[PDB]
């Protein structure tokens, strides 16, 4: 029942952008100070941590690696969290997860989303 | 190791790397759903 479902991938140009979609399925986002963000692993790399949001606070946080070109926004009706990313590059080929981190006093990234591939090449 | 058990069973197969994360609760997907599942309140250990 509660899963994060997520698609969008693909093939961008350098330079342009791609945008990633993630559903809360089974529960909400907004009403319970629940936390959607974006996970990615590039060939030859772990798992990077890109962006979080918190519709129900405001607020959105990211890495270091993608700050200045990625948005991560969220529809609070749709219950749908995105990631934006914009000009993107080669380097940011990776295979891109939504994750789930609830409010606390202890938390963590529990629920992972499926994973779907973007191709950044020209 | 300080909790006791009647039986602790270990559970063993192989997958993709990148499905090493479905086996888990809380957890959706090709193994998850028709290979494995573990149950969302599972107090166990995932070791891969």
């Amino acid at each position: 029942e509660v899963q994060l479902v997520e698609s969008g991938g693909g093939l961008v140009q350098p330079g342009g952008s791609l945008r990633l979609s993630c559903a809360a399925s089974g529960f909400r986002i907004y009403s319970y100070y629940s936390y959607i963000g974006w996970v990615r692993r590039a060939p030859g790399k772990g798992e990077e941590l890109v962006a979080r949001i918190y519709p129900s606070s405001g607020y959105t946080y990211y890495a270091d690696s993608v700050k200045g070109r990625f948005t991560i926004s969220a529809d609070t009706s749709k219950n749908t969290a995105y990631l934006q990313m914009n000009s993107l590059r080669a380097e940011d080929t990776a295979v891109y997860y939504c994750a789930r981190w609830d409010f606390a006093g202890s938390s963590g990234l529990d629920y992972w989303g499926q994973g779907t591939l973007v191709t950044v090449s020209s | 190791n300080d909790l006791c058990f009647t039986n602790v069973y270990a559970d063993s197969f192989v997958i993709r790397g990148d499905e090493v994360r479905q086996i888990a609760p809380g957890q959706t997907g090709k193994i998850a759903d028709y290979n494995y599942k573990l149950p969302d309140d599972f107090t166990g250990c995932v070791i891969a």
